[PDB]
């Protein structure tokens, strides 16, 4: 008798609306973008640095050449 | 109707103004009557609960014989249409919206580096330094012009893309020139991209007006004043949005439903756009001409209800009044007075004439302390 | 000494425009000009960058003609309505001066002071491309907008309280039982 017109379906209707929602509302325009952290682009201080001292053991190794000359 | 400046010295009909206290007037010269004037004790139009039935309001003053002949902005319905008499619509409105108005919000006077973060620009200074250092010890190991003078300056325009002046010749030193160009290069192009990104975020921003998207947006809540018309406008109802809005509204908390109309004003004001409000299309015209001039008019209006000359059922004079309100009607005696108190209202500046002039195209204050920088 | 006058527009010009300058300055006190006015170019070049492409990637629309006192002050717009009816009448009685404005250069209209044919208005403001207009029914006006053709825009709102009334004689003899069966 609930089933041939739907008091089990027109009810589940009501109550799985009924308690607010989570859905597109928030995906559009609930975000702004920010700046970027130093995390996004860390890496290239990592490259930047790295390349640094790296560029102190080409120096280094210069100097051994360098006293070569002889 | 309105106050007065001789609000205690003065008596009588006087003690007030407004259109219908000159409107009185009109017809109480054409209808050849006296008149003394009340106030309503409620402070309210109409109400009529799942109960008793008394209007408490104005209507129930009118209904229970305390007053004679209403006159006020009082919306003709039909369930305030079985209970009293009405004249002809004597003015045209709507159902409107009064939000806060979206201002030039504040820029910065350095907002120009908002897309990146002042820990990057810490860390771009502080590479700055080293790499000129690193530089220098590459250059002056004299067992070559780049002196700390000179390579300050080449790194820093190599940092701006503004070409340099000489190049490094030793092998050590064409390396860090290396790495310090593919760093800037990164830094720079992701500027620019994060400088577009707040200007696509910010076009992508749409106010709402349609009062469907008004239905769809949680984050404004919107109150009527209740005792009224617009209350019960939206309680019997037919369209979904219509619905939703009264299904949000009876399920609203806290309460959405303000007593009066000023007090319903001050939630806007306060909320700087949280709290939108609904009312009728002239009540909100005139707040729009006051000088706060934060108040505008979104959308468009709902429907076409009416303002009448509200009788008892079984006046004799509300006859009368339906000759008068024709025949002022003719002269355009209303018109006249229609008219008078709504270009008196200047005094907001007609700022909306003169600020329609918005565009994504940036102003000064946007790029200002860059000027401040270089100056 | 190279830096003249006329040296000196070159060398900001280039450095505003992107191109490296040969010339150089020489001093501590030359150096920090040209070198902020670098990192002045570096923002505005790429603020230029930015701001053209959300131009290019959120499009608007351009109209300024709505609420009917846009309509009142641009005088490039011709109007129109419907000859023996409502509107051919109700704006003869133009007694608001906005209406006025209306009415007067409603008849200092030509051709079309009105037109015959709502369908034609129809194919004429799409004909028009914004030299003429054209007031009417409000759920006319909308009902054409569900149509699909889509170039049709309503704009303001209702100028007027209006309603449709089943027309019958003075004396009917079903008017008041059409009356209680409109209720
Ligand atoms: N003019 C309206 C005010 C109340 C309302 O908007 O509901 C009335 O008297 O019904
Ligand atoms: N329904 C209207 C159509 C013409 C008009 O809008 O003026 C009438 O017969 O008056």
């Amino acid at each position: 008798k609930l089933s041939e017109q739907g008091v089990l379906d027109k009810l589940k209707n009501k109550w799985w609306y009924d308690k607010g929602e989570c859905g597109a509302k928030d995906s559009g325009s609930k975000e702004k973008t920010s700046a970027l952290s130093l995390s996004n682009v860390a890496g290239v201080f990592y490259i930047l640095v790295g390349g640094l001292g790296l560029a102190m053991l080409v120096a280094l190794i210069e100097f051994c050449y360098k006293s070569r000359a002889e | 109707v309105m106050m007065k400046k001789n609000h205690e010295m003065l008596e009588g009909n006087e003690r007030y103004e407004g259109y219908c206290v000159d409107l009185a007037a009109e017809i109480a010269k054409h209808c050849g009557f006296k008149y003394k004037l009340t106030i309503v004790g409620d402070g309210k139009y109409g109400a009529r609960d799942a109960d008793t039935k008394i209007w408490n309001g104005m209507v129930g003053e009118l209904v229970y014989g305390k007053a004679d002949i209403a006159i006020a902005p009082l919306t003709i319905t039909l369930v305030r249409e079985e209970v009293i008499d009405f004249s002809k619509p004597f003015m045209s409105l709507g159902i409107s919206i009064m939000i806060k108005k979206p201002q030039k919000s504040k820029p910065g006077v350095f907002s120009f580096l908002d897309p990146l973060a002042y820990e990057i620009w810490m860390c771009i200074v502080f590479a700055y330094i080293g790499v000129s250092v690193v530089l220098f010890l590459v250059s002056r190991f004299s067992p070559n012009e780049f002196g700390i003078f000179n390579s300050l300056w080449f790194s820093l325009g190599a940092f701006m893309q503004q070409g340099c002046d000489i190049s490094p010749r030793s092998l050590s030193g064409r390396i860090v020139g290396g790495v310090w160009w593919f760093f800037t290069l990164i830094i720079i192009s992701s500027y620019t991209a994060n400088l577009a990104a707040f200007l696509t975020v910010e076009r992508m921003v749409s106010p709402i007006e349609s009062a469907e998207d008004l239905s769809k947006q949680t984050e404004i809540a919107y109150g009527t004043l209740d005792s009224g018309s617009t209350k019960e406008f939206f309680r019997r109802s037919k369209i979904a949005v219509f619905d939703k809005m009264w299904t949000y509204m009876r399920s609203a908390e806290p309460s959405v439903f303000v007593r009066t109309t000023a007090e319903g004003v001050a939630r806007v004001r306060k909320s700087k756009g949280k709290y939108a409000y609904l009312l009728e299309s002239t009540m909100n015209e005139y707040i729009e001409q006051r000088k706060p001039c934060d108040t505008m008019k979104v959308g468009g209006n709902l429907d076409s209800k009416g303002y009448g000359i509200a009788t008892p059922k079984g006046s004799s004079l509300g006859t009368p009044v339906n000759l008068a309100v024709l025949k002022l009607s003719e002269q355009g005696v209303l018109d006249k007075l229609k008219n008078k108190w709504w270009y008196d209202k200047g005094e907001c500046g007609a700022k909306d004439s003169g600020s329609k002039e918005k565009t994504s195209a940036l102003s000064l204050s946007n790029v200002a302390g860059v000027f401040y920088i270089l100056v």
